């Protein structure tokens, strides 16, 4: 699989970096990576997602300009910087690679991924 | 869409019998989710049973039931079933099912703790060694012992019932002030008993008759009863 | 395993504040889930991760952590917010449910109305002697009744039965049944019920002596 | 009923394709009724495809605006009764048979053109993928069903004319089933960027090249089979074998070529064009050694068979990842239709009529006699292993730009929202 | 153990009064305990009742809205103030425990009772 560190307890206003990491000598170079988060009233959704080749990175309307995403192939990892946090932003974060170009609205579509991750979770506090 | 769960095969089983409940799911992405079972006995707490995931390697049993329940899924028709040996007669509850994370396993921890979101409406399940029989009925009559400071009581009994529930009616009706019927309570032989009372002004004993009107539906019965001095 | 869950019953009035304690020992011991209940249907998520209001939920309520324990408050109660509350906690491959405690409404304190019925004749000819002794419009819930045959004590022959809240008077009302066997009724002279309450300064006792009509 | 829908389509798949190979399979048998050499025994086929490849974009756009039903049922009606009638030719009247064979390929273009829409507008976005995969799964059975049928039934009966009479009472049944168990239902600023896409030009050249050497392969074996084994002096249980080879090839080349390129995807972003390649320069390896063991033994022939048989198909299912990999997603319906018709027009199109031109080529100067009309066959058939070869090659040039292909994809899709 | 109140004695219409109830050779932090009034010629009826820790008090239909209890388990005592204080309240009030812990009401140990009076 793929497998996903960080994750944990902060308070509003706060800061988070998450990664995501290929055990083995396994490259994922082909297509690899975007993130998605699932709340338990709710429906999972993407988040973000990062191309193959020139470094072009995709949104979704209510994280822009906080999150970040970046990646790095030579070690096999990716990572999601998140900023400014708040109460409404608690929720399970998971890592998927699939094969579709990157674009708006393709983040929204998660039935069309070859790999997916188990999950951390993010709890933001009063 | 709207999320729905409905459970399906409740009913009466005599002890040493065997059950299959089912729960079946419309709304959502089967296979990203759990399917948890609990229950609720009759006059006290909740209690959790079991626990599936989709891959049918991600299933768990509590302490209390191990070795006689068994869990499956089936992600096709998108259901899940319960299957319930060598019951016994402290298993008579309302079971619900209700939804779960898939990974709560995995990442429960210090400061998780995710939740069960949506929840069925339940399925009772009894279980019992008895035979379908009418009700007896016998009257509390009223007397000077029974009067208090110018007011009477008076009512009537209700005896070995089975199963629930029964009904009971004054005057057809006609009486709805100050009428108290108690919850059915269960004695050691295998049935049911109540009783229902009602008050009155101790002059109103002389000039009008009351009535007991009882009536059982599944075997199929209706007495009535005068109440009397 | 079992979570501890304080108080197990209080009454309070619209428009107070209540706060509900559940005190755990098990592998989270930082990370509970608060439910809700009312009589006759299912539960609903109230509370999740300790803190963390569930969608769709009244703003009033909230929960916390203290130490060990953790503590649900609603700040404002409302006339829909009388029902039973219960604590999740999920320690291993298990999962637990707390004992669940239970609001209720306040009032005076009402002295009960004491009563007692005897068999009637087609009782007899049944071959089951039974006696009723009822308890009518008291608050609050506890009381203590007793049976005395012949002066004697009895016990492991009776039971008891009582109503939830009345919608208007807000009081109680309890029957307790106790039964013998025909041979058994007929080989004696008094029976009496006798009855303590928070509002009885001495016990209450009524009687009832065979052969009389 | 839907299972029912996707029953009855799926059987329509299979006579589609068992009604393309009954003539190969009594090839040898034709050449005598009507007094024809190999350049007559090439036209059968080639004008059969001719008239497929130029029928199939009309009647896509027919079965847009018009009822799908009747257009599905019209088509196996005419196709099932021309077939039926073609068996009564007289003898000195050959052209009318290849006219049969056009309007037969007309009949077939049609319901092959129309059905997979029904089968994907039924479904959903998850159940979409195995209904379609149960439906694509019927190219290799009907395929060797045909020699086996064609071989049987003259084997039975004793006059190879009953060998076109046995399918059209099948069509007929099938035509009237599809119309009760089944439920209701500028492209040049195209063509001027799909050109200068050169991973796109080079996965097309190269699959025209696979089809050139499957179409001629596929009619003209059996029939070189039998010559060899007349001319060893021990001699229809070819076409049998054949069909019952091909049966399982065409499953097996697929799941061999889905797992080597699954694997090699975590290794590099190369790996679709060096798998395809690798595979069609091992099939050459492999093909070209029929037409040495044939002169002296007959097992060596049938093994080699397998294994180029097997190693051919397996860039099956990975010329449609390529393409969706270099191609935006607002061009992949011109891209599929203009590769397919170009496919055809290179590929098998005129391939075995090429064959059998050279052979009399060959044989005209030279004493005729059976071991020369064997060898002539033998010396025509060595240009599938040299169009294979090449095959090869273009996928090597195809996987020298494919990650330059790629980035610019990317780079437009973003620009263009 | 004994039972000792003190603070009785007369008040005017319209005043307020407090009185203490205290034990000894006993601790009143486990169970509840209980004032009750009786007036010349009458009998003895209820009047309040404190029970443990947190768990409330409860007034009766005469006396609510007026009165109140408190107590003290470091000085192990009770206290009751009386508000808005009317003639027909004139009566001994005595102060009982209870010595069950679940609040049946078994009042076993009583008091010497106090004279509480309104005169005008
Ligand atoms: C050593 C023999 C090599 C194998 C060749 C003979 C096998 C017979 C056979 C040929 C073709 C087909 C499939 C026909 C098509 N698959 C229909 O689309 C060709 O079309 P497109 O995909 O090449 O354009 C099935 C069996």
């Amino acid at each position: 699989q793929l497998v996903e560190s960080g994750g944990g307890l902060v308070q509003p206003g706060g800061s988070l970096r998450l990664s995501c990491a290929a055990p083995g000598s396994r490259r994922f170079d082909y297509y690899t990576l975007g993130w998605f988060r699932q709340a338990p009233g709710k429906e999972r959704e993407g988040v973000s997602c990062i191309s193959t080749v020139g470094g072009i990175t995709n949104y979704a309307d209510s994280v822009k300009g906080r999150f970040i995403i970046s990646r790095d192939n030579a070690k096999s990892t990716v990572y999601l910087q998140m900023n400014s946090l708040e109460p409404e932003d608690t929720a399970v974060y998971y890592c998927a690679a699939g094969r579709e170009m990157c674009a708006p609205m393709m983040l929204g579509d998660y039935y069309d991924m070859d790999y997916w991750g188990k999950g951390t979770p993010v709890t933001v506090s009063s | 869409s709207e999320v729905q769960l409905v459970e399906s095969g409740g009913g009466l089983v005599q002890p040493g019998g065997s059950l299959r409940l089912s729960c079946a799911a419309s709304g959502f992405n089967f296979s990203y989710y759990s399917i948890h079972w609990v229950r609720q006995a009759p006059g006290k707490g909740l209690e959790w049973v079991a626990y599936i995931s989709s891959s049918s390697s991600y299933t768990s049993y509590a302490d209390s039931v191990k070795g006689r329940f068994t869990i499956s899924a089936d992600t096709s028709k998108n259901t899940a079933y319960l299957q319930m040996n060598s019951l016994r007669a402290e298993d008579t509850a309302v079971y619900y099912c209700a939804r779960g994370y898939q990974y709560w396993q995995y990442h429960a921890s210090w400061y998780w703790n995710g939740g069960l979101d949506y929840w069925g409406q339940g399925t009772l399940v009894t279980v019992s060694s008895a035979s379908t029989k009418g009700p007896s009925v016998f009257p509390l009559a009223p007397s000077s012992k029974s009067t208090s400071g110018g007011t009477a009581a008076l009512g009537c009994l209700v005896k070995d019932y089975f199963p629930e529930p029964v009904t009971v009616s004054w005057n057809s009706g006609a009486l709805t002030s100050g009428v108290h019927t108690f919850p059915a309570v269960l004695q050691s032989s295998g049935l049911y008993s109540l009783s229902s009372v009602v008050t009155v002004p101790s002059s109103s004993l002389g000039t009008q008759t009351y009535i007991c009107n009882v009536n059982h539906k599944p075997s199929n019965t209706k007495v009535d009863k005068k109440v009397e001095p | 395993i079992q979570m501890t869950q304080s108080p197990s019953s209080l009454s309070a009035s619209v428009g107070d504040r209540v706060t509900i304690t559940c005190r755990a020992s098990q592998s989270v011991s930082s990370a509970v889930a608060w439910y809700q209940q009312k009589p006759g249907k299912a539960p609903k998520l109230l509370i999740y991760s300790a803190s963390s209001l569930y969608s769709g939920v009244p703003s009033r309520f909230s929960g916390s952590r203290s130490g060990t324990d953790f503590t649900l408050t609603i700040s404002s109660l409302q006339p829909e917010d009388f029902a039973t509350y219960y604590c999740q906690q999920s320690s291993s491959s298990l999962i637990t449910f707390g004992q669940g405690t239970k609001v209720e409404i306040k009032r005076t304190v009402a002295a009960p109305s004491v009563f007692i019925f005897p068999p009637s004749d087609s009782q007899l000819k049944s071959g089951t002697a039974s006696v009723v002794c009822l308890l009518n419009n008291f608050y609050p819930r506890e009381a203590k009744v007793q049976w005395k045959v012949d002066n004697a004590l009895q016990s492991g022959n009776s039971q008891e039965s009582v109503t939830e809240q009345d919608s208007k008077d807000s009081t109680y009302s309890l029957s307790s049944t106790l039964t013998l066997s025909k041979a058994d009724y007929e080989k004696h002279k008094v029976y009496a019920c006798e009855v303590t309450h928070q509002g009885l300064s001495s016990p209450v006792t009524k009687s009832f002596n065979r052969g009389e009509c | 009923g839907r299972g029912a829908a996707a029953a009855i389509l799926s059987l329509g798949n299979v006579l589609n394709y068992l009604d393309r190979y009954t003539v190969a399979g009594v090839l040898l048998d034709i050449q005598q009724h009507f007094g024809v050499k190999d350049r007559g025994a090439g036209l059968l086929q080639s004008v059969f495809i001719c008239s497929f490849m130029v029928a199939a974009p009309i009647f896509g756009y027919l079965g847009d605006r018009f009822n799908r039903k009747v257009i599905l049922s019209c088509g196996i009606f005419f196709w099932s009764a021309v077939t039926f009638s073609s068996s009564f030719i007289p003898q000195q009247y050959f052209w009318l048979l290849v006219l049969s064979r056009g309007l037969v390929g007309i009949g077939e273009a049609s319901y092959s053109t129309i059905a997979p829409t029904i089968i994907g507008d039924l479904f959903t976005k998850n159940t979409r993928t195995l209904m379609l995969s149960v439906f694509y799964f019927a190219i290799p059975l009907g395929s060797g069903l045909g020699y086996i049928t064609g071989s049987s039934v003259k084997q039975a009966a004793g006059d190879w004319h009953w060998a076109l009479r046995v399918s059209p009472v099948l069509g007929m049944i099938t035509g009237t089933l599809i119309l009760i168990l089944v439920p209701a239902t500028s492209w040049l600023r195209d063509m001027k960027a799909l050109i200068r896409n050169r991973s796109y030009v080079f996965s097309s050249l190269a699959t025209s090249a696979v089809s050139f050497a499957t179409g001629a392969l596929g009619m003209w074996i059996p029939l070189y089979l039998h010559r060899a084994q007349v001319v060893q002096k021990t001699a229809a249980k070819d076409s049998l074998i054949f069909g019952a080879i091909t049966c399982f090839t065409g499953f097996l080349g697929v799941v061999t070529g889905a797992g080597a390129t699954r694997w090699c995807r975590l290794k590099t972003q190369r790996a679709d064009p060096l798998v395809c390649a690798v595979g069609m320069l091992g099939s050459a390896i492999f093909i070209c050694l029929i037409f040495v063991a044939a002169k002296s033994s007959i097992v060596g022939a049938y093994i080699c068979i397998f294994v180029g048989e097997t190693l051919l198909f397996s860039n099956w299912a990975i010329t449609a990842d390529i393409l969706m990999y270099v191609v935006i997603p607002t061009r992949r319906a011109t891209a599929v239709a203009l590769q397919s018709f170009t496919s055809h027009l290179l590929g098998d199109a005129g391939s075995p009529y090429l064959i059998g031109f050279i052979s009399d080529l060959i044989r005209q100067s030279t004493k005729d006699s059976p071991l020369w009309e064997f060898l002539s066959l033998g010396y025509a058939l060595m240009l599938c292993p040299f169009v294979v070869v090449l095959g090869g090659m273009f996928f090597l040039a195809t996987a020298l730009f494919f990650v330059s292909d790629r980035a610019r994809a990317e780079q437009q899709v973003n620009q263009l929202a | 153990v004994q039972l000792q109140e003190s603070g009785g004695g007369l008040v005017q219409p319209g005043g307020s009064l407090r009185l203490s109830c205290a034990a000894s050779g006993r601790t009143i932090s486990r169970y509840a305990m209980s004032w009750f009034r009786q007036a010349p010629g009458k009998e003895r009826e209820f009047v309040a009742v404190a029970r443990r820790s947190g768990d409330g008090a409860f007034y009766a239909d005469s006396v609510q809205g007026r009165f109140t209890v408190s107590r003290d388990d470091a000085k192990n005592t009770v206290y009751l103030q009386m508000n808005s204080l009317k003639p027909e309240d004139t009566a001994v009030y005595y102060c009982a425990i209870d010595s069950d812990t679940f609040y049946s009401g078994s009042y076993d140990y009583w008091g010497q009772g106090t004279q509480v009076t309104v005169s005008s």
